[PDB]
């Protein structure tokens, strides 16, 4: 009950209620049937405070849900850079591969976010990473026309 | 449904998300 619970807390946002449920037992890395945990959710909704807190207290950074969808994954896609900071600076594998083959660098040229995609490269980010579509991150800000992001994957292939 | 290509494992997802 207490993981449910903390599960729905981090998807509304209820940081005070993230650390009394935590302070009466519940499991950090509580997981529901789709593998999903707290800290994905608040990963994909941009709580940052809740993100922090449950990292504090021991939540597995690099969770993989039953699609291997990590928490970076989703706070990437979701444009939620400082959220992205903080997960990197906890462990956060950078170059994570969901089932499809898409890491977080794909993720966030998938949705266009240019400081997101800097961030990942300055943390190792692999431009050669190809999914199972044979997509780079840098073949897929090409498919959807950003030229920002484009220019500065090529730089960081270049210079790799 | 979720269309087959890049970003679908994250659309799965972000789909199971928005049912709970
Ligand atoms: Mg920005
Ligand atoms: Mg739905």
């Amino acid at each position: 009950d207490l993981g449910k619970k903390l599960l729905e807390a981090a998807y509304y946002g209820q940081l005070d209620e993230v650390r009394i449920l935590m302070a009466n037992g519940a499991d950090v890395n509580a997981v529901d049937v789709h593998g999903i945990t707290p800290l994905h959710l608040a990963a994909y909704f941009g709580h940052l405070e809740i993100v922090e807190v449950l990292l504090k207290t021991g939540a597995d950074v690099n969770a993989r849900d039953n699609r291997g969808i990590t928490p970076l994954h989703l706070a990437a896609a979701m444009g939620h850079l400082e959220i992205v900071e903080v997960l990197l600076k906890a462990g956060a594998d950078v170059n994570a591969f969901d089932e499809a083959g898409d890491t977080p660098l794909h993720l966030a040229a998938l949705k266009g976010h240019l400081e997101i995609v800097e961030v990942l490269l300055k943390h190792g980010a692999d431009v050669n990473a190809q999914d199972k579509f044979g997509k780079t991150a840098f073949d897929i800000s090409i498919d959807n026309g950003n030229e920002d992001i484009a220019e500065v994957l090529q730089k960081a292939a270049k210079l790799n | 449904s979720i269309r087959i290509g890049p970003g679908q494992a994250f659309y799965a997802t972000g789909d199971i998300i928005g049912d709970i």
